[PDB]
RNA sequence: GGCUCUGUGGCGCAAUGGAUAGCGCAUUGGACUUCUAGAGAAAUUCAAAGGUUGUGGGUUCGAGUCCCACCAGAGUC
């Protein structure tokens, strides 16, 4: 059981034998925020610690693999406090929700910013391997504009990727369309 | 040594075959990037500055004269040499001091979690500091007399730039998170009232991403 | 609505004078107001089904899962996943083709 | 509803040199090109948005980030700079490099 | 009028260990992806340049690395 400091709402793993064991056994990556001690005044390759983002966290925490402490005490993410303020959200839910039905599959995932999204999804690891898929997280009953589509293909056609539609059923089963550029 | 490796040694790929050439190439690339989080950093005695944490006033304050980074970053006060907790912060990751706290040594950890807090500096607010910082800007803290947090210079103001007059800032930035509601007419009317006659810059940052955009009027 | 039968005889004309193509029918389904342009590229193939959409409207994922049930029953070809596409048209006759389809079997752009 | 506004927007930028355009293929409204003998075929993208005079509005596009990302990620190739269009205002979006303005 | 700190390719900086001066961003040249020339942000990615180490003296088997003078500029009493 690894440890990760959960505190002011941001998750940092800081043993360099911990992140190792993240990547290879559970398939879970991350970004690095820290600087390089050998070549602290670049903006390419950073180093320790690396940051979680909360569904990683809460996916960790809920299929027994790290225990979750605060900042110096186990810690409940269950109730919503001042170091876990992510528990009572309709985004936060549909995301984790989303993030664990394409990781059972067994896809990696990683953050779609520039690209207009909310996920990437790899058919392998992120090294070696082009993203296939930029994934938006939609509600069921929500109405998505024509406008805002027509630049989410074009964007997607100009880059090489597909664009997915997420939007989880009250069943527990989550659907997916798939949308791109026919030329005729 | 000096020279740095690639992340990965050539163009990627776009479907996996399974076929134990595709298994050695990502083998040799795992290998090679925790080779390199497992580096620690060595300084000689001879080069280092020491300084103290205090927390009840809310400064960084040294024992011993500065160097070179004197000209850009510190504040003078009663005689004695001071900082803030995000340029001791950066100071300490770069190595160029060496804290203590109630006569005790810090580390890199333990200390992320007695400068970084709602009281002072905020982690977005550091992680935008930082990234401007490495690419030699000159940033500031700015005074009044969302809101502008910093003043930034060029790097070409480094060379003879002078604390007590420095002058017309190049920018000066907002940071922000990539998930919040863009601002409205109202706010961004005021935050250009109040910047100036200077460029206003927003900064995003998207769980380690950052990315800036700038917000000009009067087109024609 | 005029609107919805304009934008099929637009879609239709471009069809047939530039993409050129044969036996396009039109067939109506007066239960979701949707007009689908069930016609045959070419002769002895497979069917296809165009859904014309002004830029004016908006869609959520409920009714795309139901038009997408809605062309596989149409289609009653149980072999394939389902799949439509959408046509988007101006004022001044421009129009541009999107395939949705059903899961994810599609790596390219 | 938006008749009436594409109308003034289309008159606005009509008075002027300016021959206006729609562009669908880019999620934008017009395409603004200027001269008649060609210089560059585009010299602006226009967004028109409708807001009202209390500080909240009545948004037809419900702008964010990310949307604001891909717009101009987009509108590169096509066009010389976003240009929002308040209803007049006119704000413009460009993407700041931190790598290539450090030096003159 | 003293005291403290600084001077290296176009810019920011290393050379800690006595070396022989090289990392990053810019500039140049290639290979790919894409659009109607152009653009390229984990759709992007490789290679290469180059320079009185501020100006003179001594010590150095040996000087960016040690001592003095001179020039320039940033704080402080």
């Amino acid at each position: 059981m690894l440890v990760v400091e959960v505190a002011n709402g941001r998750s940092l793993v800081w043993g360099a034998e911990a992140v190792q064991a993240l990547r290879e056994r559970l398939g879970v990556g991350g970004r690095t925020v820290g600087a390089l001690p050998r070549g602290p005044r670049q903006n390419s390759r950073l180093g320790l610690p690396l940051l979680l983002m909360p569904e990683e966290a809460r996916l960790l925490a809920e299929i027994g693999a790290v225990t979750l402490v605060s900042a110096p005490r186990p810690l409940d993410w269950r109730v919503q406090s001042k170091d876990w303020p992510h528990a009572g959200r309709p985004a936060h839910e549909l995301r984790y929700s989303i993030y664990r039905d394409l990781w059972e599959r067994g896809f990696f995932l990683s953050a779609a910013g520039k690209f207009g999204g909310d996920f990437l999804v790899y058919p392998g690891d992120p090294l070696r391997f082009f993203a296939h898929y930029i994934a938006q997280c939609w509600a069921p009953e929500d109405t998505i504009p024509l406008q805002d589509l027509v630049a989410a293909g074009r964007l997607g056609t100009s880059v090489r990727k597909t664009l997915l539609l997420c939007s989880p059923q009250p069943d527990g089963k989550v659907v997916y369309t798939s949308l791109q550029w026919a030329s005729l | 040594s000096q020279k740095l490796p690639q992340r990965s040694h050539g163009p990627k790929d776009f479907l996996p075959d399974g076929s134990a050439a595709q298994a050695e190439r990502l083998r040799r690339c795992r290998e090679e990037l925790w080779q390199l989080l497992a580096e620690q950093r060595v300084e000689r005695l001879g080069s280092l500055v020491a300084a103290e944490w205090r927390p009840e006033e809310g400064f960084v304050e040294l024992k011993s004269p500065a160097g070179k980074f004197w000209q850009t970053m510190g504040f003078s006060e009663q005689g004695r040499q001071r900082l803030h907790p995000e340029e001791a912060l950066y100071l300490l990751e770069c190595g160029s001091i060496h804290l203590f706290h109630q006569d005790l040594p810090l580390s890199i950890q333990e200390a992320y979690q007695l400068l970084l807090t709602d009281h002072t500096v905020t982690f977005l607010q550091y992680q935008v500091f930082s990234h401007l910082k490495r690419l030699g800007y000159v940033v500031r803290r700015f005074q009044p007399s969302l809101e502008i947090i910093f003043d930034v210079y060029q790097a070409d103001a480094v060379a003879t730039f002078r604390k007590n007059n420095p002058g017309k800032p190049y920018a000066r930035m907002c940071i922000s998170g990539f998930d919040e509601p863009v601002p409205d007419l109202c706010s961004l009317k005021r935050l250009s009232y109040q910047s100036g006659d200077v460029p206003l810059i927003f900064a995003l940052v998207d769980h380690g991403d950052i990315s800036f955009y700038s917000f000009r009027d009067f087109t024609l | 609505d005029a609107t919805q039968v304009y934008v099929a005889f637009l879609v239709y004309l471009d069809l047939m004078e530039s993409k050129s193509w044969h036996e396009v029918n039109c067939v109506g389904l007066p239960e979701l107001q949707l007009i689908c342009l069930v016609g045959t590229e070419i002769e002895g193939e497979g069917l296809q089904t165009v859904v014309p959409t002004p830029i004016t409207a908006s869609l959520s994922h409920n009714r795309i899962r139901e038009i997408l049930k809605a062309s596989r029953k149409l289609q009653g070809d149980p072999d394939l996943p389902m799949s439509f596409t959408l046509a988007i048209v101006e004022s001044d006759s421009t129009i541009v083709y999107y395939k949705l389809t059903d899961g994810f079997m599609l790596p390219d752009p | 509803p938006t008749f009436r506004t594409t109308y003034m927007a289309y008159h606005y930028f009509r008075s002027k040199g300016w021959v206006p355009k729609v562009g669908l293929k880019y999620g934008t409204d017009l395409l603004l090109y200027r001269k008649g003998p060609p210089f560059y075929f585009a010299s602006y993208s226009v967004i028109i948005e409708l807001v009202d005079d209390h500080f909240e509005g009545s948004l037809r596009r419900p702008l964010s980030w990310k949307s604001l990302a891909a717009l101009s990620r987009v509108s590169v190739n096509v066009s010389k700079e976003l240009m929002l269009c308040y209803l007049v205002q006119e704000v413009i979006l460009s993407r700041w490099v931190s790598s290539r303005e450090r030096s003159d």
